[PDB]
Order: C-alpha cells, then sequence, then structure tokens
C-alpha cells in the first residue's frame, strides 16, 4: 500500500497563544536537556 | 530591492519568498 508522495512543507505546528493583559504562564518542572553539537 | 540560452538556469530556493514570511 506504499507510494512516493509530494506536498507543501509544514513549517511547524500551527500554534495558538494564550495572550492577555492579565494572564501569564510560569513553569514548575524542567528537563536538564543534553544536546550534541559537532564542528570540523 | 530591484531586479536563457547557454545551459544557464536560475534554480528556485527551497523556501519561497512567502514561506520566509511564515517563519
Ligand atoms: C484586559 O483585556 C480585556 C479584554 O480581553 C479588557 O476588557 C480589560 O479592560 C483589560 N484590562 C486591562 C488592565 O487592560
Amino acid at each position: 500500500s506504499q507510494s512516493i508522495i509530494a506536498y507543501t512543507m509544514s513549517l511547524g505546528a500551527e500554534n495558538s497563544v494564550a495572550y492577555s493583559n492579565n494572564s501569564i504562564a510560569i513553569p514548575i518542572n524542567f528537563t536538564i536537556s543534553v544536546t550534541t553539537e559537532i564542528l570540523p | 530591492v530591484t531586479l536563457k540560452f547557454n545551459g544557464l538556469t536560475v534554480l528556485p530556493p527551497l523556501l519561497t519568498d512567502e514561506m520566509i514570511a511564515q517563519y
């Protein structure tokens, strides 16, 4: 059932933002995220 | 910003001037 397909590239999730003059968000938990970056 | 025969082609960018505006 497989095939090769062509499409417009999704630049990201269409993400909605909870703005208000009186609203906020602040975090309570976090990842100490490790990344590799590699250079000649 | 103002702007053929002998084997010469100007290929398109991967990202259109419109998708630049999306990012
Ligand atoms: C905050 O926004 C609401 C509309 O969403 C408005 O009625 C309210 O007066 C605003 N408050 C302040 C302090 O700007």
